């Protein structure tokens, strides 16, 4: 068969937990199925994140490709808190990470101050050129920091 | 305006600071009984003044799910829970979002139906087309499709609080006559 | 090829070888 | 090569056929709502002008009893109450003239 | 029970979700806020709101309760720390996951990436 | 930081992505984790298990989802319609002649009365 | 009647007791039961229909929406069951893989016709990743 | 097995017929399947850490005890009874496969709640299909003269029908909108477990 | 300060105003040919127009299946054309609710449109593997000619005003000319 | 020697559709539709002899569960709840505040024998409700499809057909139009 | 998978088989023509 991206590891820790055993053929066809599902959601997410005029992808383009494509939607990834992952060692050089979660008291969250309010939309005006030149004004660029052909 | 960032006042949100506050003086007494610990009462925070121009919602992302999330915790509060794992509750925020979003939509899409001919004394009138759901009904179906109905909303908003808060007020009135004679 | 397949294809189909504007116009230049 | 045509070719060759199909189009701009009303008109189609289509809409009982009642257990003629192919025939012929070639070897 | 009379009682039924948010979630599903539409209309929505999401924390508590006195948490809701602390109850993946699977959400999860 | 999570942020990158958002990978992760173990507990209901059972179970699950991708020439892609439908449908349309208009009527009439927003408030 | 030859056929040609065919002296008919079965079903879902009226509950182009339906999905459900049936080792379509079908894609459970636990190796990891967060 | 206790439990109801095998059938399966599908914890006193002591059925039944005889009123009484594990644990189990599916020997107080719920299932399928019934009659309702020796004097009541019970079980099914408010406005496939009506 | 002809709004003072009513991501808007009309759509699969002196809604086009990318005017302002994830252009009236013309034959989602200066053809361009420009017909609706030779991902299309060239560009920073009788 | 299973599978297309007929499938349609699914599949045996009942009853139950789903969305004031009508203990329909009044006051009056049923079984209150309900409509199924899948999930071809239709009662009113009006409340001018 | 109606396929198998018996399966060209009309 052809070279796989993802690894058949995670197919077998999927299923050792329900209980099941499987020999390498049907392993290598999910791991196969797996990777052709993953790709084509970065396809989708790609083509949401294109069509609003942007290159930074968000997880509101990758809820938008899985609503297309009639998949369960997942929740809870919007949070604001950092992203940390631990780190345990089941032996020498198999580690294995964990999401970094610790109990808190409802008094801490309930109490906690509300974050700053961003300021509202506006908009400016300046001239970027006059007759071809580019003026030093502050609204520019400096002229320390592709432009001019030079062949 | 202030305020805009705090729960409002009515005869619900009152009995449920209430019954929030029982709990808490109740969880002392136990604590209390148990060494023969403490807290402080919930207060929610305000933003400084904003200014907005022309005439139009407030459309800040961060702040209005950070205000969701505090109304999620103390509901989840007053259901019981002590403690909790940050993931579930951004999970449960973000299921309320949805559905409230869902609601919505829901009631747009029955206020806005294609119109039915007219029959009986609208045509009579004159009149080719009517709407094919009245203002009742839109209302009427936006609830149903989600779950909900004028009775279970008028009883819980009613009932079921005021219940639970005697129950409360009577386990602390038992809890306090057994550790005075406990004491004794 | 791409010509040999367009043009046997193409052979196999049997392909033989009033006032008040002028009025405002002037006002308006006037 | 094998094939008479790789798929990822198609497009132009499809190009180059529309390009020898329609030769000349008509690329002169107008100048305002009228103008265009009247290229409108003037271009129309006989095959791309029709109309839209309409809405879709949805004594002798004692002789046909008597019919019914006597064929009474037909296994065939009960059921109707036709389009022959001779399949078979063919079948025949084919098996017949299979024969006789491989026995022209022999 | 009336919509008329439910509607004119809205005053003594408002839920403790800010108008802030009901309005910000009205304009994202295509409503204008209140003062183009009847405040009774916005805090009836919310109120709304606010029961589902106490039906779920209810179905949670029971959850958890029941459980509560072989002995190994149910694959697919990784999370948590030390455990918590003293003998208080705590609201963990499991038993929202398990509240939850029966209003049609999944959230389902990995324990350990690798 | 776990692995394979490097190996998406990677290929994102590779890919014209120049920026991202913390948490993309982990829902990527996680929404892998749950597709294997869905198509998994259906390969065990279908039949120790072999590739045959497999192949049919995501051929049952291709049944009413994963109608996407960038599938092109006779690729079940953009709801997975056949393109000779398509043409039959499309033909049907084409036929009526276009809409007649007048200069006085280009650009305010509108449609009948059952088909606009008219008392709606 | 075994053999594939037919029956009927009136030319030149037998079990000890052949098997009366079916046959109906006088009545309704099935062409008119089967057409009127869809209003049938339309009354009993519509939860009732006052007197002077009934049949016409459906337009003309909803009722071959729901037949339509009925054929796609006759046909989804015969093409999965049998295959799966094959898949099994079987040689004959029993009323189990029809039922599996059923209740497994559309959340059908028609009546009167008659486990996990994880493995050692997840219980390592977990303990493992248990000890690293204490 | 249970034949003559679902009879029995069906006459209580308002079928005074004589069923046929298949409709008991088909109840008896549904119960079977029911039965293997299958203060208080979660109280507001759970709250604290330390507890402290404290200090148209009815209108229907009423109208058929008021119409029945002596003797119908005696039958009624003795059918009343009927039960599926009333000193019958030993039959009970074995039907229901505790040891399969359980930690074999329960206590006593499982199989009475059992018994309790099994005869509620059969009331409420009872009086579904009976209204079923009788609205597909009187829908549908919209030659020998001189006589025999054998035919009936006046007959004219008929029991229930598989049809009807299957449709009362597709009505018992149904779930409430609650269940199904998060899946508003896509287009994902509804799955749940049996419901246990 | 914008103007509203509603009677109630006399002399109101704002300089910037809202318009509300999709419920989800807008993606195209295009002001019709002073402009009293605009168009939108959005990725719940509608097209909504606006009325710029009332500022309200009028109308609801329902033809989409799926998420509707790009939405344009013609040159004159009566006839507008939409594209999106189902692979289909279509052609609108502003009088009727239903596309007057449909346009089969790409193989992936439209990602540009463009309309020619006489207001008798449109352009369009698709993604991925089927990486192609087409001129459809109006009068016909047929496809006449077919643009090869992009190698990613094209962002923009424009027509020349004399009506015989035509510009597009790419992710990959190339902008390529045609000639649009000849095909090269 | 050999069987030939080219044959059977051939007379698959000799029976006509439901759509073609008009005839609701039912056993005998199922069961000669069987056999050739089960020789292309290779189940030489064939099929259990109960299988064509068991496949008319979950196509019955289907289209049942689906034409309910519809109705429940678009419709409202359905039969009470007295006896031997309405939905018993399925899921039933909306109510209007008046349309209840009169249903328990009419319940109410019914118990005292001085109004009876009509020969269906429907207080008066009730059969006028139902006399004005009309036929099912292409819009009420555009509606309902908005709100869920209704079940055709996995029929992705009736959706798409039902979408891509003309708008119900459209080619009729051809040439019905309304105008641009700023002046008028709601900026439309209606044609009168 | 690509979706298409039933009755299309239907048709079109019902047409071949047809076509497939009038052609004798190709060894007989019944679009032939003589002379010139």
């Amino acid at each position: 068969g052809p070279k796989l991206l993802w690894n058949p590891e995670n197919v077998r820790d999927v299923a050792d937990a329900l209980g099941i055993t499987l020999s390498e053929e049907p392993l290598r066809l999910l791991a196969q199925d797996v990777e052709y599902r993953i790709g084509q959601v970065i396809v989708e997410s790609l083509r949401f994140m294109r069509a609003a005029n942007r290159t930074t992808l968000t997880v509101q383009d990758v809820s938008l490709a899985l609503r297309v494509l009639d998949v369960e939607p997942l929740y809870g990834y919007e949070s604001t808190r950092p992203l940390r992952y631990g780190e345990a060692s089941l032996g020498p050089g198999q580690p294995l990470f964990y999401i970094d979660d610790e109990e808190v008291d409802f008094e801490k969250v309930i109490n906690a101050p509300l974050p700053k309010v961003p300021r509202d939309m506006t908009f400016t005006a300046h001239w970027l050129a006059v007759e071809g030149v580019q003026p030093s004004i502050p609204q520019n660029p400096t002229t320390a920091e592709d432009l001019l052909p030079k062949g | 305006p202030p305020g805009h960032f705090t729960a409002p006042s009515s005869r619900l949100t009152r009995r449920i600071d209430a019954n929030i506050r029982q709990m808490q003086e109740t969880r002392k007494l136990c604590s209390k009984i148990g060494v023969i610990i403490q807290t402080h009462p919930f207060v929610e925070a305000d933003i400084e003044p904003h200014y907005i121009s022309g005439e139009g919602p407030v459309m800040a992302g961060e702040v209005c799910r950070s205000a969701l999330q505090r109304s999620v915790a103390k509901i989840f509060y007053h259901a019981g829970f002590e403690e909790l794992q940050p993931s579930a509750l951004d999970c449960i925020t973000d299921i309320a979002s949805d559905y409230f979003q869902k609601l919505v939509r829901t009631f747009n899409v029955y206020r806005e139906a294609e119109k039915k001919p007219a029959t009986g004394a609208a045509a009579e009138r004159g009149a080719r087309f009517v709407p094919r759901f009245t203002p009742e009904e839109v209302i009427l179906h936006t609830l149903d499709e989600n779950g909900h109905d004028i009775d279970s909303l008028e009883a819980y908003a009613r009932d079921e609080v005021e219940r639970l808060g005697n129950k409360l007020a009577q386990i602390h009135e038992r809890m306090k006559g057994h550790l005075a004679d406990l004491l004794r | 090829n791409l010509n040999q397949i367009v043009t046997d294809y193409l052979k196999k189909k049997g392909f033989t070888r009033k006032y008040l504007k002028a009025f405002l116009l002037l006002k308006n230049w006037i | 090569d094998h094939m008479e045509l790789d798929p990822k070719n198609i497009y132009e060759v499809e190009a180059k056929i529309l390009l020898a199909t329609y030769p000349k189009l008509d690329l002169e701009p107008t100048k305002n709502a009228e103008e265009t009303i009247a290229k409108l008109e003037k271009l129309a189609h006989p095959e791309h002008s029709h109309k839209p289509p309409e809405p879709k809409v949805r004594d002798e009982a004692l002789a046909a009893e008597q019919e019914r009642y006597m064929l009474t257990l037909d296994e065939r003629l009960s059921s109707k109450l036709w389009e022959p192919r001779f399949e078979r025939f063919k079948l025949i012929e084919n098996i017949k003239q299979e024969h006789a070639e491989k026995k022209e070897q022999e | 029970a009336s919509l008329r009379e439910f509607l004119n009682k809205m005053d003594d039924y408002a839920p403790i979700i800010p108008d802030a948010v009901t309005n910000y979630y009205m304009t994202r599903a295509g409503l204008p806020p209140p003062p183009q539409t009847d405040i009774r209309l916005a805090r009836l929505l919310a109120l709304a709101t606010q029961k589902f999401i106490a039906d779920i924390a209810a179905d949670a508590y029971q959850y958890s309760r029941i459980r509560a006195s072989l002995g190994i948490q149910r694959p697919g809701y990784g999370g948590g720390g030390q455990g918590g602390s003293q003998n208080r109850t705590v609201l963990t993946m499991e038993d929202l996951g398990m509240a939850v699977s029966e209003f049609g959400v999944n959230v389902k999860r990995s324990e350990f990436y690798r | 930081r776990p692995r394979d999570a490097r190996t998406l942020e990677l290929l994102l990158t590779a890919q014209g992505v120049t920026s991202f958002e913390p948490r993309v990978s982990q829902l990527l992760l996680d929404f892998a984790y749950r597709h294997t173990a869905a198509v998994l507990s259906d390969a065990l209901h279908l039949s120790s298990i072999t590739a045959n059972a497999v192949a049919l179970a995501i051929s049952s699950r291709l049944g009413y989802q994963f109608r996407g991708g960038g599938g092109g020439y006779y690729g079940g892609g953009g709801g997975g319609a056949s393109k000779d439908w398509m043409l039959e449908l499309a033909r049907e349309r084409n036929k009526v002649a276009l809409p007649r208009v007048l200069p006085s009527e280009w650009g305010v009439r509108l449609p009948g009365e059952r088909f606009v927003l008219s008392g709606v408030s | 009647n075994i053999g594939g030859a037919g029956s009927g056929r009136p030319t030149y040609t037998q079990p000890a007791l052949p098997k009366t065919p079916a046959f109906q002296l006088e009545g309704e008919g099935e062409r008119v039961l089967n057409k009127k079965k869809l209003d049938e079903l339309v009354r009993q879902v519509c939860g009732g229909t006052a007197e002077g009226q009934d049949g016409n509950m459906l337009t003309p182009e909803v009722e071959e929406s729901v037949l339509n339906m009925a054929d796609a999905f006759v046909d989804n459900v015969l093409h999965q069951a049998c295959r799966n049936a094959k898949e099994r080792g079987s040689k004959v379509l029993e009323i189990r893989d029809i039922q599996l079908v059923l209740e497994r894609v559309y959340n059908i459970r028609i009546p009167g016709y008659a486990k996990v636990q994880p493995n050692s190796n997840w219980i390592k990891k977990m303990s493992a990743v248990q000890a690293a967060k204490v | 097995a249970n034949w003559f206790e679902l009879c029995q439990m069906m006459y209580v109801s308002g079928e005074t017929g004589e069923p046929s095998l298949e409709t008991t059938g088909i109840i008896e399966d549904i119960v079977r399947q029911q039965v293997i599908e299958i203060g208080l914890p979660w109280e507001p006193a759970s709250f604290y850490s330390v507890e402290v002591p404290e200090r148209q059925r009815l209108r229907k039944a009423d109208e058929r005890t008021k119409a029945m005889t002596k003797e119908e009123y005696v039958t009624w009484s003795e059918f009343r009874q009927a039960s599926f594990t009333y000193r019958k644990g030993k039959r009970f189990r074995e039907w229901a496969g505790f040891g399969l599916v359980t930690d074999s020997k329960p206590s006593d107080d499982i199989i009475d709640i059992l018994g309790f719920l099994t005869f509620e299932m059969v009331q409420t399928l009872t009086e579904e299909a009976l209204k079923i019934k009788e609205q597909e009659d009187l829908h549908r309702e919209r030659l020998t003269g001189g006589g025999g020796l054998f035919d009936p004097p006046n007959e004219g009541r008929t029991p229930v029908e598989p049809r009807h019970i299957q449709e009362a079980f597709r009505r018992l099914q149904q779930r409430p909108k609650k269940a199904r408010a998060m899946l508003n406005g896509t287009k994902l496939q509804q799955r749940t477990q049996l419901k246990l009506f | 300060p914008l103007k509203s002809a509603l009677e109630n709004e006399k002399n109101l003072k704002v300089n910037n105003r809202k318009l509300i009513g999709h419920s989800g991501p807008v993606y195209g808007v295009s002001f019709s040919d002073s402009s009293k009309l605009l168009l939108s759509c959005s990725a719940d699969g509608q097209i909504r127009l606006w009325s710029l002196e009332i500022w309200a809604c009028l109308c609801i086009y329902k033809a989409h299946d799926g998420p509707v990318f790009r939405v344009l005017w013609g040159p004159h302002g009566h006839y507008f054309a939409s594209a999106g994830w189902d692979k289909t252009v279509r052609v609108f009236t502003q009088d009727h609710a239903s596309a007057v013309r449909i346009m089969v034959g790409h193989d992936t989602s439209i990602s540009a449109l463009a309309w020619h200066p006489n207001g008798t053809y449109v352009f369009s361009a698709s993604d991925e593997m089927d990486k192609s420009i087409r001129m459809w017909s109006v009068i016909t609706g047929n496809c006449v000619r077919i643009f090869t030779g992009h190698t990613h991902y094209i962002t923009a299309l424009e027509c020349a005003h004399n009506g015989k060239i035509l510009a597009s560009a790419d992710t990959g920073g190339n902008i390529f000319i045609w000639d649009i009788e000849k095909g090269t | 020697l050999k069987m030939n299973f080219d044959l059977e599978i051939r007379k698959r297309y000799a029976q006509p559709l439901a759509v073609e007929s008009g005839e609701f499938p039912d056993t005998s349609n199922i069961e000669s539709r069987m056999l050739p699914f089960c020789y292309e599949a290779g189940l030489s045996s064939g099929h259990a002899p109960d299988a064509a009942q068991f496949m008319s009853i979950a196509t019955e139950t289907f289209i049942k569960e689906v034409m309910s789903a519809i109705f429940s969305r678009t419709r409202s004031n359905g039969p009470g709840d007295s006896g031997s009508a309405g939905f018993g203990l399925g899921s039933g329909w909306i109510q209007t505040h008046r349309y209840r009044k009169q249903l328990a006051k009419e319940e109410e009056a019914f118990q005292r024998g001085e109004i009876s049923r009509d020969k269906m079984g429907l207080l008066p209150v009730e059969a006028k409700a139902a006399s004005e309900r009309g036929p099912l409509g292409m819009a009420d199924v555009r509606l309902a499809l908005e709100m869920g899948d209704c079940g055709l999930a996995g029929f992705p071809v009736i959706v798409k057909s039902v979408i891509y239709g003309w708008r119900e009662g459209e080619l009729e009113n051809w040439e019905d139009y309304t105008y641009v009006d700023p002046s008028r409340p709601d900026g439309i001018a209606i044609p009168s | 998978p690509v979706f298409a109606p039933l009755k299309r396929q239907y048709q079109l198998a019902r047409l071949h088989e047809q076509l497939q018996a009038a052609t004798n399966g190709g060894r007989t060209n019944i679009f032939k023509v003589v002379g010139f009309g």
